[PDB]
């Protein structure tokens, strides 16, 4: 049920009325914004929905696996078949692109957060990098529309698609080196930083790079388990990105909102956000067994920096001390 | 209209910029093309010489 | 017509009302500049220094080509074994185009007999190296310096 | 005769490895077995560079991009701050 899986999920998304050359005049206008799509191919895409990306899913996951991961793959397939993955791509991509508009149904918001993830399974097969794939203007919008999926039982929905789109990018992370590209890191970690403030997290978490996709099922948790796999120096390269992380991470250690300075109101005493504090604190933790050596002068840095900048609220001094 | 002259000359420079990143990754990829044909020559010459 | 004066004297001071930030901009765009041309002057160093790999690499051809003289004038595949090593240093010798600035790239230095190998100095490998890397880490290079 | 060729041959098979400049320690390095063979479709030629003789391509064109050094990186980083100065002052 692989290449009959895969044939199955492309009828659905090799239409009839596909337009390549609208995939190639995304592709040349730089991954910065995607026209509408045919009336067509989101119609075949919706005539069955979700369903149809699991279909997709069932026809990436031998292919993705390894089993088929070999010369007898999705790339010959497509040849000998005639099919292209780059307007499978630029199909998730106007899916991100209906993301990013604030206004936007939730099953839209659902369809554009998996048709990442499935672009995120199709970026997971080897040697698929290297075939004209991966484009990081993209990239970095449909890491943007993680913080841009929020409305501006929907988040129920919302937040599950997030997570599926998470879970796929986490286990993308550990193959993909981030030597080349440090833009990601002020992206993809303020994304984490935003995606932070969704939900409480009761449990004090112990952060490894052992944990598993399904077992943390809180948005923080999945966002210390990325910082965790980013402070090996192949994805974080220098104390550039530490101290980047470090200046990240200072905003929500202060007990304040997002932003800086007075003008900036302080945060009501919750003890979701001490819960959250101390799993701040148990990860950082968690990071000082680990470097036993880079860390300590970055962290007398980043409290240097937390000398500057104090809030004088005797809550707010109980907690950092 | 006095910042408007220097955000067009940024918004030159950052397109300029862009172009020329763009520029990097093409040629690094045509690079890369070598680097695999690089790769299938190392291959053939431990092969052959073996 | 005084007071129309006046507001000129202003003009005359809000052309330049403080003056500083242009002239720390310009002061630090000058040590860009300063460390632009100081970071070519290394770099011609450093196209000096793998100059003298190109001529050490060609001074011992020249010698094992003395050498395997000596053995064909004297043993037939010992000075083809001669000839073979000298041509697969030819085929090294292709860096002798140092494509870095190309100039110290064909232009010798004085002493080719001692000054003229890399691998012999260290020093130069290194030192040079290290100062074109702290200095392009610490470029930020802009004609701001002379524009403004 | 054929055994000093086999020498040289030998030497030529042990310095495919362990070297930068050799063929087989970049093999090692990148570890692309995505393709056993490592051309993929045809092979088009060994003019538009080369592995033996190196610099002889479109890095002088690489290198012609390298002329500036300057870091025009954070105009366009995409927080697209100037132009976020110019949707402010707006």
């Amino acid at each position: 049920v692989a290449l009959r899986g895969l044939g199955s999920g492309l009828q659905p998304w090799c239409p009839l009325d596909l337009r390549l050359e609208w995939v190639d005049t995304v592709w040349e206008l730089d991954f910065t914004e995607t026209e509408p799509l045919d009336p067509s191919i989101e119609a075949e895409i919706i005539e069955t929905g979700l369903a149809a990306f699991t279909k997709l899913y069932e026809s990436l996951l031998p292919f993705a696996t390894g089993e088929h991961g070999s010369m007898e793959s999705i790339w010959t397939f497509f040849i000998e078949n005639n099919v292209s993955h780059s307007t499978l791509v630029a199909l998730f991509y106007h899916f991100v692109q209906i993301v990013h508009k604030k206004n936007v149904s939730v099953q839209y918001r659902e369809y554009g957060l998996h048709a990442a993830g499935l672009y995120f399974l199709l970026l997971e097969v080897p040697g698929s990098v290297a075939n004209q794939v991966f484009h990081p203007v993209m990239f970095d919008k449909c890491i943007q529309t993680l913080k841009k999926s929020w409305p501006q039982r929907d988040l129920s929905q919302i937040r599950n698609a997030i997570f599926h789109l998470l879970k796929n990018f986490l286990r993308l992370l550990p193959k993909f080196s981030l030597k080349e590209k440090p833009q990601c890191v002020q992206n993809c970690i303020e994304v984490f930083v935003s995606l932070t403030n969704f939900e409480p997290v009761l449990h004090e978490c112990h952060v490894t790079q052992a944990r598993a996709l399904n077992q943390a099922k809180y948005i923080p948790e999945l966002a210390y388990y990325g910082l965790y796999l980013l402070c090996s120096p192949i994805h974080g390269e220098g104390d550039k990105v530490i101290s980047c992380v470090f200046h990240q991470m200072l905003s929500v250690i202060l007990m304040l909102e997002v932003g800086e300075g007075s003008h900036r109101a302080p945060l009501a005493v919750t003890s979701q956000v001490i819960n959250c504090r101390n799993q701040a604190v148990q990860f950082i933790s968690a990071l000082v067994d680990e470097l036993k050596e880079s860390i300590f002068p970055v962290v007398r840095i980043l409290l240097q920096h937390i000398c500057a900048k104090v809030v004088d609220k005797s809550e707010y001094r109980t907690f950092a001390a | 209209e006095e910042i408007t002259p220097t955000i067009q000359k940024l918004k030159e420079e950052r397109s300029s910029y862009l172009e020329y990143q763009k520029v990097m990754r093409e040629i690094e990829h045509l690079s890369r093309l070598y680097i695999a044909y690089q790769f299938l020559l190392a291959e053939d010459t431990k092969v052959r010489s073996a | 017509v005084e007071i129309l004066n006046e507001h000129r004297g202003e003009k005359l001071n809000r052309v330049k009302m403080v003056e500083k930030e242009k002239d720390a901009l310009e002061g630090e765009k000058n040590i860009a500049i300063e460390f632009l041309t100081l970071e070519n002057e290394i770099f011609r160093k450093k196209n000096h220094v793998c100059q003298y790999y190109i001529y050490e690499l060609q001074k011992r051809i020249a010698e094992m080509e003395t050498q395997k003289e000596k053995i064909h004038e004297d043993l037939k595949l010992e000075q083809i074994d001669g000839h073979i090593a000298e041509h697969n240093s030819k085929i090294k010798y292709w860096h002798k185009e140092i494509s870095k600035i190309s100039n110290p790239i064909e232009e010798i230095s004085v002493l080719s007999p001692e000054d003229l190998e890399a691998i012999k100095n260290p020093d130069s490998i290194t030192n040079q190296i290290a100062l074109l890397e702290a200095r392009c880490h610490e470029m930020k290079p802009n004609l701001g310096a002379i524009a403004e | 005769k054929i055994k000093e060729l086999d020498h040289n041959i030998s030497k030529h098979k042990r310095e495919a490895e362990d070297g930068a400049a050799k063929v087989s320690k970049m093999l090692k390095d990148y570890d692309w077995i995505n393709a056993e063979r490592h051309l993929f479709g045809q092979p088009n030629s060994a003019y538009d560079f080369k592995t033996n003789n190196p610099k002889e391509a479109g890095q002088r064109l690489q290198k012609l991009q390298e002329m500036k050094e300057k870091l025009g990186r954070n105009v366009n980083m995409r927080a697209m701050n100037v132009l976020t100065e110019a949707e402010e002052r707006y």
